[PDB]
């Protein structure tokens, strides 16, 4: 728009999920030149919508998609692509670059935040309308990082979460406030909050949700909701028995609101939920040990209740087929008397539990929601590991 | 490979005068030419690289040159402790290859 | 912008150096439509900034990559693609025909000039708003050359420098200038400086610096300054003892700032610097003899100086890694207070050192500066040569 | 521009030629998915200058290159991709459908005119603003044909020349005039000229010179001049000793202007000529016998004296590299106070000559002109017809 975007609506009923886009960048990528990425997620610009991923610097049938496993490198690059389009070299837009990042639109221009380094010296430079306008440097120097879905912006100002230090310890998170991508104002994290992870955030009635991964005991997510009006936040853990996380232990039947979870530690995977009250949706992977499976729940008044058990439910990726990283992404710009929320599911494929190829990658599936209760089908990403050897 | 070939073998000259030794490789090698100096039961020195610049502290006397297929590396004012292996090494193209030595006697 | 424009700010405080863009083209060059390239540069429009190089027309895979170490063919087209992206086949912009280039916008529209030729009968053709717009013949008949790094312009005055003559001996040098394609003037070299090769130009507070290469005796680079408001200029060395040409001899502890610095002659490898007093940065290979490491040296007042040893540093490219060709660029159209200082670094693979491939070719880094002390990290090519074969 | 264009200017002088273009798409062709064309040109809009070619429907490398020899085939299609692009699959865009064409701006939108057929059934579709507004059918029945160069505007009005009839016997030519897709008028030809096929058309001071190719008879080339204001033409041949069509007897001392110059008959290449009095320039083949080198040489008064011999030239392709079709184009919205003077050659390569492949396929070189004596260089297609093998 030729104006900051304020975040005026409030969600739309979600009744049932409806597929937005799918990407079928593997099945794809076994004859184009479609390029290993990992941690993806969507963005909307006022304009277009389009597929954001962490790009490894090489084609997967090319000789040097062999070790994708590693997170970090230095021919990770943030890039974006046409929605529902493969991550094809030929079409990509390079972003900035890096092994973390986090892009969004404040309503004029979009800021993309990428982390790049060594462990232990990592810098992240904030870009703002495609050039680089600041740069933030490691206070705690053991592995900066950044959320890996898009941030929120309010009238001009954009809450964006770091978390420097450890993933098996204390960590030292930070909220930080953007806008036109100079630092308004960092704060540290603050309420019962254990450890915070890849945040996933969605805005509403000028307030953004973000919901976590708590690396280090969580097995419940830590919620953040931050006020981009006065910049402040407070965390909590979802109260709902409904364990999200993965690794998890199985459901109890009464969870926990202001402690994490006990049961799978040092572990996670970054996933979202959509928290309204009635209309509160929790997305999980179904294995309780491993990335197969996506469903959506419908579970009321989760974020407050240590009671709360499902209603209704979606299926979106079988438990024989693989999943991945989740998070919320919405169109600000979307023409409504309401926010339509949406989702987008990871769908990795390769090494370590396919590794009879060397490359690890991923497709993308993304769902926005309906108030008709649709029919629900299950989205595969769809590659035979074995045309590629 | 690169081919250095070194010849004479063996040079004699008296204390205060001028020596040169012959080194040619199989092609243009660019000037890409180092020369080292073997001292008698020692490690190897590297004078001069790139046919003629010198290394970090080998006194004036030695003076590199060439061209093309055919470098020589001058020394004056011949010093009884000069006595040494002399080697081309060529450094354009891997794998690094060296020369057959120049022994320098003292007449 | 749809005015020329005025530099008239100056350089930002260069405290460390953040990525600004990485293409990884070798790397994804073994398996898409990447052109093999060399002499690379960047330059910004107005509107976004790309990358430029030097194409020898043919794919790295494509069988007519070998032999690609000669400089100058007819089958070389100066081209142009996104930011981070490689030269793919199907996104290069063709700038001009020939093999030697400079491109810079002068607010306006931009000017790209690509000499073209026979060594002995070469011609310039100074495209404007991309059509033909002027042509300027050999003057000495043996090789004419420009830059190989993007202009500066001031006012629609864009001074240009081109040296034709030996490259073994006294040359022909001289500074043209363009205004919208047209010739203003052109001068012989004058100053000290006695040889001029591959300039690379800054501009701040209505001045242009220039620092080349001096092929024939020269170790310590030649500087000139340009006036572009009154169409002057002259020349000199760099003061310092931090000998920045490659080969050199290693750093004295007096330098040289009116003769060359003896030591090595016939050569040199195309590089930059930000000359500003106490906010003087140079830039090297970390080899004295080969074009291997790249690393960026703080050294105060080192232009007018023969005792200026740095005082704080930076690592781009290890010892290790191979580096190459080396320029300054900077985004006169971005906003702030004052210029931020950039530099990109040509990463050469193939022959001659790498001979078990018959191609050359080469990647691209690029930093611009930080008033913030980050940290650092190291920038590979990346590509294994071994994956070619 | 918004409005029609009037060539108002007249053309500068030619004193040498400068490299204005070369998309070098065999050489590439080798390892991307270059397109196997054959009967380029050039064209400009008011906005950009772009490669125009008759595209055969495959890659050089796909397997149903093979046999593209054949002039004429329903996989043929008119295309065009930017200057010094190769025809790649996925950036040419298709103008119409067809195996012969013409294309042309008026100043507002574009004319495109693609022959499609059986030889005894053919049918032009005139396409105006990317849609199809008019459509001629065969009025002699055997084989319709048109240009394979751009044809010129002038107030609305672009005269087109269309030869219906035997390429062997008398043929039945004749002139159209369209204005905006629509035919103004066509009228028959006449002169002195015996049959006429693909003309080349400049446009200068509001009339357009076509240089054109006597299949018959000729070996010296009929001009037709076209006056578009009137609608009104006439045609004459070229009175210059200096024989330009190819095959041809070798130059006389005395040439002829009123009848075809005997000696090669059933034969000729498409070619092109600038008239303008002392400042005439005429394309030619060095070959008497077949399309290898290619040559300007400027010949005075040309046109009106059977007694003309060159005066300065300039060599484009060597005698020992393969040429092929020319034509001129110019770039009639360039800014100046004179008409630039630019021709194409097309550069075959494959059968019949180079029969080791079965296809046949071409590159591209143009020049435009240069008041300055630039020096000269040859440009070579460049692919080495082993590596296909
Ligand atoms: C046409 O399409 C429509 C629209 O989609 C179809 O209707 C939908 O059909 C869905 C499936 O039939 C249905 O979903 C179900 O909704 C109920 C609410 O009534 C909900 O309970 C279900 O969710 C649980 O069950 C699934 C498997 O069935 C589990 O994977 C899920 O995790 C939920 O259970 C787990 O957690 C609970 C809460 O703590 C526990 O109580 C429970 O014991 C269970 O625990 C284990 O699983 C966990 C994960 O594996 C693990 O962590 C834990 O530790 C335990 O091991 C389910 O979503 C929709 O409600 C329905 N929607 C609508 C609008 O009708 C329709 O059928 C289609 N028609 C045809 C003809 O095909
Ligand atoms: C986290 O990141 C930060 C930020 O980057 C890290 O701090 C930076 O760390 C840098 C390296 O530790 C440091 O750079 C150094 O700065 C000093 C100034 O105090 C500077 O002297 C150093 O530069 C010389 O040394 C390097 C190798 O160390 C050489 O390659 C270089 O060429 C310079 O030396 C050569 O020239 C000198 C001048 O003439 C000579 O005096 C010297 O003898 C030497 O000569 C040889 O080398 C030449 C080239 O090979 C050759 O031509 C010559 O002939 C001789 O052979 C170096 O840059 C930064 O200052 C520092 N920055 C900041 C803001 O702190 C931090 O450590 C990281 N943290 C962790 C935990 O990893
Ligand atoms: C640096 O670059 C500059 C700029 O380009 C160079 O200068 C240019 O150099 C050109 C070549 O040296 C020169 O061209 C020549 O100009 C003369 C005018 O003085 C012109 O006559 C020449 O053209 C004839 O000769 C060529 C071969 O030399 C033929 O291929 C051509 O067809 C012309 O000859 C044929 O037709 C004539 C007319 O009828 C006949 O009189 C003649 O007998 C001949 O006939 C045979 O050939 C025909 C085709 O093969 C065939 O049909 C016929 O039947 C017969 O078999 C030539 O173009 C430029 O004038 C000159 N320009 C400038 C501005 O100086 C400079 O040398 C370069 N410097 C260096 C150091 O390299
Ligand atoms: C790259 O891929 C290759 C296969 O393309 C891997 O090769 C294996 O590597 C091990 C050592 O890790 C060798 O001993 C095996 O014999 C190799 N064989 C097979 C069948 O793959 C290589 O390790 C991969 N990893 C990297 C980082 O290059
Ligand atoms: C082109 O590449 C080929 C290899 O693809 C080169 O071939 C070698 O060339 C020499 C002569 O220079 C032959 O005697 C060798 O037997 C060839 N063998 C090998 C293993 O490469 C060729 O020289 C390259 N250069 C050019 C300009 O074509
Ligand atoms: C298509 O290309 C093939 C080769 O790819 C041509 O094959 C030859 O065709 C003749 C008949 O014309 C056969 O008898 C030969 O044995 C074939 N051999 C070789 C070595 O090419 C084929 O003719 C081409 N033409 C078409 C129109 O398909
Ligand atoms: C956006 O919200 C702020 C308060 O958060 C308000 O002052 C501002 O004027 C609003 N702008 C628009 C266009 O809603
Ligand atoms: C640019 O600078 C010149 C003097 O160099 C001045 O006369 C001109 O008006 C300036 N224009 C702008 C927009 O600054
Ligand atoms: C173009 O030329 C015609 C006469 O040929 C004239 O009447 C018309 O007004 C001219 N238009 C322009 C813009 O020159
Ligand atoms: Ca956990
Ligand atoms: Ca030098
Ligand atoms: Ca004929």
């Amino acid at each position: 728009i030729r104006e900051f975007n304020n975040l005026t609506k409030g969600l739309c009923t979600i009744n049932s999920w409806h597929i937005y886009g799918k990407d079928n960048a593997v099945r794809i990528g076994e004859d184009s030149d479609v390029l290993v990425t990992r941690e993806p997620y969507v963005s909307c610009d006022p304009d277009e919508c389009r597929f954001y991923a962490l790009s490894q610097g090489t084609t997967i049938r090319g000789k040097h998609s062999n070790g994708t496993i590693h997170d970090r490198s230095q021919y990770r690059d943030l890039i974006s692509w046409p929605l529902s389009s493969p991550p094809t070299v030929y079409n990509s837009r390079v972003e900035c670059i890096g092994w973390s990042s986090t892009s969004c639109h404040d309503g004029r221009a979009r800021m993309s935040i990428c982390i790049s380094g060594p462990n232990n010296n990592a810098s992240a430079v904030i870009w703002y309308n495609r050039r680089p306008v600041t740069e933030i440097n490691t206070w705690a120097r053991n592995i900066l990082r950044t959320q890996e879905s898009e941030c929120v912006c309010q009238n001009g100002v954009c809450p964006v979460v770091f978390t420097d230090g450890s993933a098996t310890g204390p960590a030292e998170t930070r909220i930080y406030y953007f806008k036109e991508g100079k630092i308004l104002k960092w704060e540290p994290l603050t309420g019962t909050a254990k450890h915070i992870e890849e945040c996933s955030c969605y805005g509403e009635q000028a307030g953004v949700t973000c919901t976590c991964r708590d690396n280090w005991q969580g097995s419940n997510r830590p919620v953040i909701q931050i006020d981009p009006v006065a910049m402040t936040h407070t965390s909590q853990y979802i109260c709902s028995p409904v364990l999200t996380d993965n690794p998890r232990p199985n459901d109890p039947t009464v969870g926990k609101c202001n402690d994490p979870y006990p049961g799978n530690n040092n572990n996670g995977v970054k996933g979202f939920s959509y928290l309204d009250g009635g209309n509160t949706w929790l997305g999980r992977t179904i294995s309780i040990a491993s990335r197969s499976g996506y469903e959506m729940l419908k579970v009321p008044n989760a974020l407050t209740d240590d009671r709360s058990k499902p209603t209704q439910g979606q299926t979106i990726v079988l438990n024989t087929d693989w999943s991945g990283y989740s998070g919320s992404f919405m169109d600000y710009w979307a023409e409504g008397e309401c926010y339509r929320a949406c989702f987008y599911v990871e769908l990795i494929r390769g090494r370590p539990k396919e590794d009879k190829v060397w490359w690890t990658s991923n497709s993308i599936v993304s769902m926005c929601s309906s108030t008709e209760f649709l029919g629900q089908w299950n989205w595969p990403d769809g590659a035979k590991i074995e045309y590629f050897l | 490979d690169i081919v250095m070939t070194q010849s004479p073998k063996f040079m004699s000259t008296s204390v205060g005068d001028r020596v040169t030794i012959t080194c040619k490789a199989s092609q243009d090698v660019s000037t890409a030419v180092v020369w080292y100096q073997q001292k008698p039961g020692q490690s190897p020195k590297l004078l001069i690289y790139w046919a003629s610049t010198r290394h970090i502290g080998v006194p004036d006397r030695f003076a590199g040159s060439g061209s093309g297929t055919d470098y020589t590396l001058t020394i004056s004012s011949v010093q009884a402790e000069d006595l040494a292996l002399y080697y081309c090494q060529q450094h354009y193209s891997p794998p690094w290859t060296f020369g057959g030595g120049t022994k320098l006697e003292i007449k």
